[PDB]
């Protein structure tokens, strides 16, 4: 139940609420106040979903789906079987996520480390809260949010997307996708760099950060080892920031076909009317 | 406000780092480039040296040849007018031969020959660059991970532009060179195939793509949190675990009940990432060669 | 059909891969232990991988993992409960004893070496010719602890030669000796360097180093450990 180096770290302290009340582990898992909060929220949430599954008439995980209040409920409550359960599961989900980040903060304090992880996690939570809370409230209805279901959530992705034609033309979506792809590239390369240093050619010794060499050799730059960890962090957080930007604005500041937004550049007076080319 | 190690508070510079000799042929290294105090708040300040060499040049020239083949066609499409070029920049497109020419190399420049030419320059630029990633590792005594991983990206690119067109019977199946045109191609591909959301491979690709954002957020953030114990010095932590590696592992063991090693984490990384384009490429390669409609296929689960 | 074959194979391969990755990540801190040090009964479904041997450069030997796991140091902690899973109370001073957020590991008592076999981290004064290239130069600034008292002054910057970056502030105490403070644990302001982890009186207690122009992995860990532990253990005297 303990890693060979673990015991020296399992000291008391660091909790945010409760002093020493929930200061303990269960197996490898740290508990804490927010470990308890997490359990209560995640458990309720699951129970409510299983209930909503009974009300829907299925136990298939490929079919079980919990849709929000239909569009005509606005931002009020809806009968439990008609989007009320979603409303409560969403309160549960949010409770579980925030609790989990706060439990992460608590671990950080015990371990005397930096708060970077729960900070990073907060961006994902914010993406979620954009889709299920922020956008709906700004749009006037819960029914704009995605439903909880393996394939039904995907239907919502497609139908929301095609409401604005090819969603490719959302400018923020483009920036976001760029970060996603770039970040995957940085992951591939960081992973492969470190491994090629630690796992050199048969019989040779382990190489070193001097790695900088390989990359300079390859592209004339190297960001360094503090740098790449700063990069991955920035890249992936930035992808999620733009992800949320690109949807916070859609259905609110921009609601027509995203392709048409690009006309502002073509229609600029200096060239709007010159003939030739695709738009002349 | 505690210091977060996102940006440095003090830069320090010393002699241009010329790097490790090992088996590199130093005749082929440039000398250093400038030093960017700007870059330096985030990463290294030194630019260069780079390593030229035969394959390098082939790649570099060949790549420009591709970039220029597309740009000529764009100016042409603008009827040579600068202000039009600038205006319609994301609208120009170098399109592949029409379905009629099949896989023949005998289509007119103005409708495909130019695409094929540009594609030819691309093919040599990428493969020579691949071989470059392998050889720069070789010369340094290093493992071949970067070249293996690059092969994973290459796979998707080969499938889209080359393997799939061939299997399908024509170059018209391939992707055009344009900013907007490529997105349209992308949309239309999904539409014409029953919606990729029904391709288990597309969906895997997504899981990995997202997973990479999740993994690197996690990794990056972790190293940063344990960098006050020298965390970022990952290789020495591999050879001699420090309280950095330990607090790192224990954060995750206490959070989610398991954890990595300072080397294992990097194997998680390389695979999360490579699997994006791996699944991805299978997903595309199958499309139209074997499955016309991912919705339909999905209905018979097979 | 061919797509069905392919997706079914992939899921197989992916189970294989999770296995390979999970076991690869079991090359340290395993086998699992009880709170008393002895092999825990339940190890879980993953077996340890076959050993692997890293050749360390500069004749520093090899590392072979998995291998026998010991702390190689006393752990000044004791149980606070009659059953598994509770906190272990520090038996002495946790700062001094190096437990908790003060923990250090017992790494090699040599310095990490660059790719040329030279010491990775020198004081700047002894690295030719390294200088502050941007941002406020801390050398000369008073160092303030979290009790808002002066604890010393910055006399140099220890720098990573191959990566050209600041790693520690060498700080001089009332009695003329120095300490290393990690770069990542100080705030260079304009009239001061601020050290939130430690109150002023806790500075003498920072682990010293044996030769004044180098630092060992062992020493680094003790310094870093000690300074981090301050955040938990100095909290009584802080304040901001
Ligand atoms: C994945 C399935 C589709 C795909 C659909 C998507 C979608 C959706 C999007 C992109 C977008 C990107 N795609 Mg695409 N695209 C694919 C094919 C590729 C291929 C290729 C196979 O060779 C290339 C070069 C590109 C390149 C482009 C870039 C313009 C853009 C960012 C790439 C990136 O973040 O890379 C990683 C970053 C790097 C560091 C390396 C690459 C550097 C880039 C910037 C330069 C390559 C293109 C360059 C010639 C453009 C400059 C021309 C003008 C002078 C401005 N795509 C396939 C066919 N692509 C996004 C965009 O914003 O477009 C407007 C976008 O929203
Ligand atoms: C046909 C459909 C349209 C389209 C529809 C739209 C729509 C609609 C959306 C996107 C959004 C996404 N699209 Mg799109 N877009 C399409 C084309 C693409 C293409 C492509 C190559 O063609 C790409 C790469 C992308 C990529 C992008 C991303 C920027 C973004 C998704 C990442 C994200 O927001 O995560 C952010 C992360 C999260 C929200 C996850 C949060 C998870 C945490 C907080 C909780 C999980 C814990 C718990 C539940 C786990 C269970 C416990 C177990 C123990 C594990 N799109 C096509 C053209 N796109 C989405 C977006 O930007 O949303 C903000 C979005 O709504
Ligand atoms: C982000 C933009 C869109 C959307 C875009 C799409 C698209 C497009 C796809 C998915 C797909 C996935 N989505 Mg989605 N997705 C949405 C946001 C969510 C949220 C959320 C905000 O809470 C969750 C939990 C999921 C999770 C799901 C997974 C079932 C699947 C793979 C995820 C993954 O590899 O992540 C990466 C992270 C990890 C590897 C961590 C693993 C965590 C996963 C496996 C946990 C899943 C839990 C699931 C069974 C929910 C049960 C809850 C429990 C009862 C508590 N999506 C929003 C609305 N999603 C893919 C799919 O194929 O689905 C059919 C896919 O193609
Ligand atoms: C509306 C359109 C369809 C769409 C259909 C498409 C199609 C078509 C494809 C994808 C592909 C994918 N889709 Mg989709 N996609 C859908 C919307 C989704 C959504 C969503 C709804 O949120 C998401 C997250 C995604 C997710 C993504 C990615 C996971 C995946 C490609 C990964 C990649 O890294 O490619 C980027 C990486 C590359 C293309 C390889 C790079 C190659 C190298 C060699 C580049 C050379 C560069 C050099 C020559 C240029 C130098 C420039 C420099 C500046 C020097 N799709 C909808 C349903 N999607 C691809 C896939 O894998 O599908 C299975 C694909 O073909
Ligand atoms: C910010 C950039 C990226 C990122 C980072 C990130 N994710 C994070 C954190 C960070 C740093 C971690 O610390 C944290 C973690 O614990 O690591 C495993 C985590 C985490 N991100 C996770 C998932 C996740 N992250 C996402 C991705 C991203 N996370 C971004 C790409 C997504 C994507 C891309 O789709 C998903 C699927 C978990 C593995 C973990 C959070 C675990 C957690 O909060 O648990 C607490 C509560 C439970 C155990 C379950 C609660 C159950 C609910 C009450 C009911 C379910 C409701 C739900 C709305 C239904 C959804 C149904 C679907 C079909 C749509
Ligand atoms: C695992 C999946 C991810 C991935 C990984 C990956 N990509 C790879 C590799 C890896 C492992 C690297 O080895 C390799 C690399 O060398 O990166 C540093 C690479 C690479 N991925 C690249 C692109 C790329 N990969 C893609 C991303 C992805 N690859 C996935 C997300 C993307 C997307 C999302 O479309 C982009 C576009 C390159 C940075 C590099 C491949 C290099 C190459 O093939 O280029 C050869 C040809 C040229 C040099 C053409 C130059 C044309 C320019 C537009 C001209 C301007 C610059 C000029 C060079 C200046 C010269 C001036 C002179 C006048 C003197
Ligand atoms: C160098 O450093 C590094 C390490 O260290 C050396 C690391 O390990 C890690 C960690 C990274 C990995 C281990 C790599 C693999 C990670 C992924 C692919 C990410 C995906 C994560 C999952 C698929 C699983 C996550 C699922 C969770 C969160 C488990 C849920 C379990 C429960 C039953 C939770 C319910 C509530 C709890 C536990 C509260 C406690 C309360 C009671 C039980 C009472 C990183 C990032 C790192 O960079
Ligand atoms: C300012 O003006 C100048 C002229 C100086 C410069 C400017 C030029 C400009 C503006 C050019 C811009 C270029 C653009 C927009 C290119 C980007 C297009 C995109 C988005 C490319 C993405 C898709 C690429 C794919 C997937 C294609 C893959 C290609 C292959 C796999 C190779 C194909 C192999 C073939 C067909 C050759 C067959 C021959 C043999 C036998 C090997
Ligand atoms: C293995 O990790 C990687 C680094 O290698 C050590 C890099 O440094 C970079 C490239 C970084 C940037 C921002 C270049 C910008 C600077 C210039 C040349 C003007 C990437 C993507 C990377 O993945
Ligand atoms: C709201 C979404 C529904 C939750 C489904 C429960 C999680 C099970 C994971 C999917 C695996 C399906 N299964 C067990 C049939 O193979
Ligand atoms: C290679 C690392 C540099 C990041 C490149 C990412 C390409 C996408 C361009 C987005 C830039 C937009 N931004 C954030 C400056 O506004
Ligand atoms: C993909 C990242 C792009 C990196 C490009 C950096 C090139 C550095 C050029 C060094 C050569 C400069 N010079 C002429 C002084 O030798
Ligand atoms: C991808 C590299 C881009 C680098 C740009 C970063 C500039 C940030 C400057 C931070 C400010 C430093 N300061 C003054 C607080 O010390
Ligand atoms: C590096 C391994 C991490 C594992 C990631 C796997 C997540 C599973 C997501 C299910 C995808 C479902 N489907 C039908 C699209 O294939
Ligand atoms: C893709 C999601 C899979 C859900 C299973 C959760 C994985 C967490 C790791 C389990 C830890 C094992 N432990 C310590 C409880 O025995
Ligand atoms: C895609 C990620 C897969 C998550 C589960 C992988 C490992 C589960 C936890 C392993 C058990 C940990 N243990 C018992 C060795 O400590
Ligand atoms: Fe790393």
């Amino acid at each position: 139940a303990l890693l060979s180096f673990e015991r020296k770290y399992r000291v008391p302290g660091g909790t945010l609420v409760g002093g020493n009340l929930f200061d303990f582990w269960v197996g490898p898992f740290y508990v804490g106040f927010f470990g308890v909060a997490t359990f209560f929220f995640a458990a309720l949430g699951i129970i409510l979903i299983a209930w909503s599954a009974v009300l829907q008439g299925t136990w298939n995980p490929q079919l079980i789906s919990v849709y929000p209040p239909a569009l005509e409920y606005g931002l009020g409550g809806a009968p439990l079987a008609k989007g009320g359960l979603w409303q409560i599961i969403t309160i549960c989900a949010t409770g579980a996520f925030v609790s989990w980040a706060l439990r992460e903060v608590e671990i950080c304090r015990k371990l005397g480390i930096g708060y970077h992880i729960p900070f990073a996690f907060a961006f994902a939570i914010l993406a979620y809260l954009t889709l299920v809370l922020f956008r709906p409230v700004m749009m006037g209805a819960w029914g704009y949010a995605f439903p909880y279901g393996i394939w039904t959530h995907l239907d919502w992705v497609s139908n929301t997307g095609y409401t604005y034609g090819n969603f490719h033309y959302n400018p923020a979506h483009m920036i976001a996708i760029s970060f996603f792809f770039t970040n995957a590239l940085a992951l591939a390369l960081h992973g492969a760099l470190v491994l090629s240093a630690a796992n050199p050619e048969k019989g040779k010794e382990m190489r070193t950060p001097d790695e900088d060499t390989f990359f300079r050799d390859l592209v004339g730059y190297s960001i360094g080892t503090l740098g790449i960890h700063r990069l991955g962090l920035l890249l992936s957080l930035s992808a999620v920031f733009f992800s949320a930007l690109c949807m916070i604005i859609t259905g609110t500041i921009w609601f027509d076909q995203w392709v048409d937004w690009w006309q502002w550049w073509v229609k600029l007076p200096w060239w709007a009317n010159i003939p030739g080319g695709i738009n002349g | 406000a505690e210091y977060q190690n996102i940006f440095s508070q003090v830069q320090v510079r010393g002699p241009a780092d010329l790097g490790m000799t090992e088996d590199v042929n130093l005749a082929n290294r440039s000398g250093v480039g400038p030093f960017s105090t700007l870059l330096g708040w985030f990463g290294n300040a030194q630019l260069g040296p780079i390593y030229l060499g035969s394959l390098g040049v082939l790649s570099l020239f060949s790549g420009l040849m591709w970039f220029f083949t597309i740009g000529i066609w764009f100016w042409y499409q603008a009827g040579w007018n600068p202000a039009v070029f600038l205006r319609d920049l994301f609208f120009f497109s170098l399109e592949p031969p029409a379905p009629e020419y099949g896989l023949s190399f005998a289509a007119p420049l103005k409708e495909g020959g130019l695409w094929l030419i540009a594609s030819f320059f691309m093919f040599v630029a990428v493969w020579s660059w691949w071989g470059r990633t392998y050889l720069r590792a070789q010369a340094l005594g290093m493992g071949k991970h970067t070249a293996w991983a690059f092969l994973s990206a290459i796979w998707l690119w080969m499938v889209l532009g080359f393997i799939r067109p061939i299997l399908m019977g024509s170059w018209s199946e391939a992707v055009p060179y344009g900013i907007f045109s490529h997105l349209d191609w992308t949309n239309n591909f999904s539409l014409v195939h029953g919606n990729l959301f029904y391709n288990p491979f597309h969906g895997l690709s997504i899981a990995f793509l997202y997973g990479s954002a999740l993994l690197f957020a996690m990794h990056g953030a972790t190293i940063l949190a344990v960098s006050r114990f020298g965390g970022e010095r990952e290789l020495e932590q591999i050879a001699d675990r420090g309280t950095a590696a330990e607090r790192a592992a224990l954060f995750w063991r206490w959070t989610m009940g398991f954890n990595a090693t300072m080397e294992g984490i990097h194997r998680w990384a390389i695979w999360m990432a490579v699997l994006v384009t791996l699944t991805g490429g299978i997903g595309i390669l199958l499309s139209g060669t074997v499955v016309d409609n991912w919705y339909v296929w999905g209905q018979n689960h097979g | 059909d061919l797509a069905s074959l392919a997706i079914y194979s992939f899921w197989i391969f992916l189970a294989g891969l999770i296995y390979y990755l999970q076991t690869e990540n079991m090359r340290e801190g395993y086998p699992l232990e009880n709170e008393d040090g002895t092999p825990a009964a339940n190890q879980g479904p993953f077996p340890l991988p076959k050993p692997k041997t890293f050749i360390l450069p500069h004749g520093r030997g090899t590392l072979t993992v998995p291998g026998p796991e010991s702390e190689d140091r006393p752990i000044a902690l004791a149980r606070t409960a009659v059953s598994e899973g509770f906190p272990h109370a520090p038996t002495g001073d946790p700062m001094k004893d190096g437990v908790g957020p003060a923990s250090w590991v017992a790494r090699r008592d040599l310095p990490e070496l660059d790719g040329h076999g030279h010491n990775k981290i020198k004081p700047m004064k002894a690295a030719a010719g390294f200088h502050v290239s941007a941002g406020k130069n801390p050398i000369g600034l008073p160092v303030r602890g979290c009790d808002l008292e002066i604890a010393g002054k910055v006399v140099d910057i220890w720098v990573d030669i191959p990566e050209q970056m600041a790693r520690f502030l060498e700080v001089e105490l009332k009695d003329g000796s120095t300490r290393l403070l990690p770069m990542q644990m100080v705030k260079v302001q304009s009239n001061r360097v601020h050290v939130n982890a430690l109150s002023s009186d806790l500075f003498a207690g920072i682990p010293t180093i044996k030769s004044p122009t180098e630092v060992t992995l062992l020493e680094e860990d003790k310094i870093c450990g000690y300074v981090a532990g301050g955040l938990m253990y100095a909290a009584p005297k802080r304040k901001s």
